RNA sequence: UUUAAUAAAAAAAGUAUAUUUUUUUUUUUUUUAU
RNA sequence: GGAGGUCAACAUCAAGAACUGUGGGCCUUUGCCUAUAGAACUUAUAACGAACAUGGUUCUUGCCUUUUACCAGAAC
């Protein structure tokens, strides 16, 4: 009954809706296609991700920390939100059904938060809760999105390999000892089945809008297409493209742009899309705002930091323009290889310094308590950016 | 208690990213019999603000009402509230 | 209980393995010949309760007597029959 | 209708370099005297 | 002579379910068969210890900048 194949990264399973002896309803991954003479559901395509594009997304998290030595905290978590955010972008709908993709997105977050935690030289969960990594970089975290504190299916390896039994038990995914939620980026990007559905029914209402505008030699309107000017799957608002003229002339763009691995060392993560020719296919704004309620508000953020030491009249001023200083006029002097992998910890001690009353906390697993020289400080264990 | 609540119902659909997780999780909540209305509603409300319809909140209120039959009363009550 | 699923164990997997029920997933010429053997049979049983009868309390006139019950029985089931 | 809960630090020697997702287009209909 | 010792030395303590000695016969001492005397302690949901630690080598993993220090299973 089944026909499947796999195309460009997709693993795809068309099942004839006539053969299905019970039609039940589907989560994200089902396709259901459609006969598009009478308009009615004929079949449905099920969707999982190969494996080859899940061993690339792990030798990509693995070169990230191979490549990446004495290299900045917030870097890493950069780097890190690159990598997740291609993979989540690019098969959206595919990310529900694969059972490896999740253990090892799993593991990819555990090993980018113990570069972190291995750099301060101290892997103890409670001086790192999720407001260390979590919250964004205008607060003074990491800002690294999480995709791994869902809950994975484990159900019955046994006749998993035999029937597709269903999702029976849950197992747990990565935790803390503090039960915040956190959301994960897949509620934020939209299917691409309901973008496609979408894209059809907008480009076709401005077929008529247009065909209906030259009729009467309205000539456009701008205030029409407002609540549409983000949907479409060429993306409307590149219809009024900043300089259209030249680019109407970019023709062979995609494999232009595809065949830059085997010219170019540095490569790029959005090879599928160019947001000249197809617009802005994703938009996570909407996931700072969410997070920050996740977290529980800027008050229970900054019970954590060092800001109410510092004496700040309101959080509002933690925002600014700031500028580097010493460190960008460094970076560019004839400098030594050993000096100049010495800059890189500069960021490092005004992020452990901010963090410092979490870091530093009392309620420690294990930890001798030492006292610096000059100070009355009691510091548990030894941190050396501390 | 209106808004804390809805924040914590938002925050638990809002991770889990299959609808039977969010359902195993707000069944596991266990939410009393006057809340039910309410709950659904927030539901329905977060349906709303995304740009399209996903099967998500379709899933999640299919195995809310096949779990228990004040689930459904609530469902058929919310369908004339709208 | 381990019941099949879960991990083998929780070294490697960056997890704490906490495994935990989904309340999400609860969900004719045929018949003449059987007829006819039926009376064939009734009228053998006839000449069999004869036999019983006659050598429970003369081989040769215990089997005449019922070679002619089933001469006189043949008869009257074909006077009978038409 | 009911039950599964990883981790947790010291000493020594290191480390190249770029890596990125983030906000509308500006398009105005008018010419003194006949 | 009797009781006792936070006294010492020396034997002995994990194996055809398992010990030692003696007489007679056979082989040529060892060993086999047969008759006999004794066996303390430990042991069968198996061991001296109703208790329970660490070290070495080789495999298989886990943290992952390298070695110590480590994660936790197996064999010796
Ligand atoms: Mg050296
Ligand atoms: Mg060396």
């Amino acid at each position: 009954p089944n026909l499947l194949f796999s195309m460009c990264g997709f693993e795809v399973r068309i099942l004839p809706r006539q053969r299905m002896e019970e039609v039940v309803s589907n989560d994200e991954g089902v396709w259901d296609l459609v006969d598009e003479r009478t308009k009615q559901r004929t079949a449905k395509a099920y969707l999982k991700v190969s494996e080859e594009e899940i061993k690339k997304f792990d030798s990509r998290i693995r070169g990230i920390l191979m490549a990446s030595g004495s290299t900045t905290f917030t870097k890493v978590a950069a780097k890190w939100n690159t990598s997740l955010i291609s993979l989540f972008t690019y098969f959206r709908e595919a990310i529900v059904a694969t059972e490896p993709l999740l253990d090892i997105l799993v593991k990819g977050e555990t090993r980018i938060q113990n570069r972190v935690k291995l750099g301060l030289n101290s892997k103890m969960p409670t001086r790192f809760p999720p407001a260390v990594f979590y919250t964004p970089k205008e607060l003074g975290g990491l800002g690294m999105i999480s995709a791994s504190h869902i809950l994975i299916p484990a159900s019955d390896l046994s006749w998993s390999k035999q029937t597709d039994t269903g999702i029976t038990h849950f197992r747990a995914g990565m935790t803390h000892e503090d039960e915040k939620l956190i959301p994960t980026i897949f509620r934020y990007i939209t299917t691409w089945e309901n973008e496609f559905l979408d894209s059809q029914r907008v480009w076709a209402e401005y077929a008529t809008k247009r065909q209906e505008a030259i009729q009467q030699n309205r000539r456009l309107a701008f205030e029409e297409l407002e609540g549409s000017w983000d949907r479409g799957i060429p993306r409307i608002s590149t219809l009024f493209q900043r300089d259209r003229h030249t680019l109407a002339y970019d023709r062979g763009h995609r494999i232009r742009r595809e065949f830059k691995q085997y010219s170019l060392e540095r490569n790029s993560p959005f090879w599928w899309t160019n947001s000249h020719h197809d617009g802005k296919l994703w938009n996570l704004n909407a996931y700072r705002t969410d997070v920050i309620q996740a977290l529980g508000g800027i008050e229970t953020i900054l019970e954590h930091t060092l800001f109410k030491g510092t004496g700040f009249n309101s959080w509002e001023g933690l925002f600014w323009e700031k500028a580097s200083g010493f460190e960008d006029s460094m970076q560019f002097k004839k400098l030594t290889h050993a000096q100049r992998t010495g800059l890189s910890q500069i960021p490092n001690r005004r992020f452990t310094l901010w963090w410092s009353p979490t870091i530093n906390r009392a309620n420690v697993y294990v930890g001798f308590l030492v006292q610096l020289d000059l100070t009355g400080i009691f510091l548990h264990g030894k941190i050396p950016t501390l | 208690n209106d808004v804390e609540f809805k924040k914590k119902i938002y925050l638990v659909l809002k991770s889990s990213l299959s609808g039977d997780e969010a359902a195993h999780k707000l069944l596991k909540l266990k939410i009393a019999n006057n809340l039910k209305k309410s709950v659904v509603d927030i539901i329905i409300k977060s349906s709303l603000q995304e740009s399209t319809f996903s099967k998500f909140y379709s899933i999640l209120s299919e195995r809310m009402i096949t779990f228990h039959r004040s689930w459904q009363t609530a469902y058929n009550e919310t369908f004339e509230q709208n | 209980s381990y019941n099949g699923i879960g991990l083998k164990s929780a070294k490697g997997s960056s997890t704490s393995g906490h495994v935990q029920r989904s309340l999400a997933s609860n969900n004719l010429a045929v018949q003449k010949q059987i007829e006819t053997h039926m009376e064939k049979r009734e009228i053998e049983v006839q000449v069999s309760e004869l036999r019983d009868r006659l050598e429970e309390e003369s081989e040769e006139q215990i089997d005449k007597k019922c070679e002619a019950l089933r001469a006189k029985l043949t008869n009257e089931w074909q006077e009978q029959q038409r």
